[PDB]
């Protein structure tokens, strides 16, 4: 209950702030690009093609 | 160049905050905890009015 | 004889004060155990876990 | 573990690690001196203490 010297709930938050925050930063650049392919990494095989 | 650096460099401020506050807490209570452990040997002494 | 009481009293309060001290530390430190006298298992797998 | 050799152990080979991604760096190269070196003491002091 009273867990010591460890927030295991607050860690489990951080995750998901990781996640939302992957997310937002592709879909900023793919809005300011105009491109859905910024990087072989988007699409790679799309990509050479 | 940037974010490579970046990544070494910077701090996340949910981990430092979330530090933070155990170490707020921790320090408060065990000044507590302390302030009662030097009444302990008073009490003994309680014995020896 | 006469010591009893104060033998009896004496070892009461002597095993309630270890206990105590033991108390603040597992309330100080933040943790359960200290040493592997304690729980030697947990400490094995606190190191593995290291 | 503080008064303890583990934690200098998975230091050390967390450090020996990095080495095997940067073999042309001189720095990471002393900062694995440095650890072995503070991993002398430990082992020493505990054996004198012995």
């Amino acid at each position: 209950a009273q867990v010591i010297n460890t927030n295991s709930l607050s860690l489990l938050t951080q995750n998901n702030l990781n996640k939302s925050q992957s997310a937002l930063g592709t879909a900023i650049e793919r809005l300011s690009s105009g491109l859905r392919i910024n990087s072989a990494k988007d699409d790679a095989a799309g990509q050479a093609i | 160049l940037t974010s490579a650096r970046s990544r070494i460099e910077d701090s996340d401020y949910a981990t430092e905050v979330s530090n933070m506050s155990r170490a707020q807490i921790l320090q408060q209570a065990g000044t507590s905890v302390l302030a009662q452990a030097n009444q302990v040997p008073q009490n003994v002494l309680s014995l020896l009015r | 004889s006469t010591q009893m009481m104060y033998e009896q009293n004496m070892s009461g309060i002597t095993n309630s004060q270890a206990e105590w001290m033991k108390l603040g530390e597992q309330m100080s430190t933040g943790k359960r155990v200290t040493n592997p006298s304690d729980d030697p298992i947990a400490a094995s797998q606190a190191v593995v876990l290291s | 573990k503080s008064s303890s050799l583990s934690g200098s152990l998975q230091s050390f080979f967390t450090s020996l690690q990095t080495l095997v991604s940067n073999a042309e760096d001189p720095a990471a190269r002393q900062a694995l001196i440095g650890k072995a070196e503070g991993l002398v003491n430990q082992f020493k002091t505990t054996d004198q203490y012995l």
